[PDB]
């Protein structure tokens, strides 16, 4: 129900991050930043008076003429609430650039836009081996122990018993599994 | 002709031709104490016991080295010329074996001849390599 959400994930990586640092020791290059008019960037002043007048002098309409881009651009995150969302996302494009009427390119980019702002192996095999040592349990409960036993058992990828913890954390929380007793463990 | 040489005591000197190094001189073959990472690198990608290749051992160098930052991570270029240090001494052998895939293909698998036992008393004078194990 959440109309937009954003991953702001790092990555961290060469060629990025020092030019974030770059660009916050730019200002520490001199005591006052005087020289901050010679870009392209809006004044604070221009920028509301601009926001302030076209949100009360437009009223822009969604035509049927963008309905054939729209319906695909909702098939592929189907493969209710997203399709409200990118309507007002639409009429919010149309609400920039001065426009009374929705056009077909301006969803292009809005779609672009939540698919770029949100871009099992381990608990696979916890579960596996839950529903083993339960088999050979005749069902009864996996040991906290012999859990942690079989599944660093294996050296191929290594299951820290950390990690283990975690992950049987998140599928009894998933409740797909149930684990009682902080001195033991539950299948 | 040694006492004509020098104008069992040979059996005395062919053996310590064949015994070492892995009491003594092994550290002889580590001068480097990268040398001695490298090695503890080989024995920790034998955990899978497979075609120990070049590039899987480089693979639990560079995955090792980003959590504890000993070192900076070196070159795959410089892991061929420094596993070649390994060699000469007569340590770890390198053979091209079988993989079936296209053709009779030669990945190159390793071998070392050292235990964990003379592994262990090499490392503990070390507390660098400590975090590694």
């Amino acid at each position: 129900r959440f109309d937009l959400v954003y991953l702001v994930l790092d990555k961290v990586d060469e060629k990025n991050d020092r030019e974030l640092a770059k660009h916050l020791t730019n200002l520490y290059l001199e005591d006052k930043p005087e020289h901050i008019s010679q870009d392209d960037v809006l004044p604070v002043e221009f920028l509301t008076m601009y926001i302030s007048y076209a949100k009360e002098h437009i009223h822009p309409i969604i035509t049927e003429a963008a309905k054939t881009e729209l319906v695909r651009a909702y098939v592929g995150m189907r493969k209710t609430r997203q399709l409200e969302s990118m309507i007002r996302l639409a009429e919010a494009h149309a609400k920039m650039k001065l426009k009374n009427v929705v056009e077909l390119e301006d969803v292009q980019e809005a779609v672009r836009l939540i698919r770029s702002a949100i871009k099992r192996k381990l608990q696979e095999d916890l579960s596996r081996e839950i529903m083993n040592v339960l088999k050979d349990q005749a069902s009864d409960s996996m040991s906290f122990n012999e859990l942690i036993k079989q599944i660093n058992e294996h050296s191929q990828d290594r299951v820290e018993s950390s990690d283990i913890q975690e992950a049987l954390s998140r599928l009894q929380q998933e409740d797909k599994v149930i684990v009682l007793g902080e001195g033991v463990r539950r299948s | 002709e040694i006492y004509e040489l020098e104008k069992l005591n040979y059996i005395a000197k062919v053996f310590s031709k064949f015994v070492n190094n892995n009491s003594t001189r092994t550290r002889i073959a580590k001068l480097n104490i990268q040398q001695k990472l490298i090695l503890c690198t080989i024995i920790q990608s034998l955990k899978l016991n497979s075609d120990a290749t070049i590039d899987e051992s480089f693979d639990h160098y560079i995955k090792a080295i980003t959590k504890t930052d000993t070192l900076a991570p070196l070159q795959r270029n410089e892991f061929l010329e420094i596993c070649t240090i390994l060699e000469t001494c007569g340590l770890v052998s390198i053979k091209k074996t079988k993989c079936k895939g296209k053709t009779k293909r030669f990945v190159d698998k390793i071998d070392v001849d050292l235990d964990m036992r003379e592994f262990y008393d090499e490392m503990t004078k070390i507390s660098i390599l400590k975090p590694f194990l």
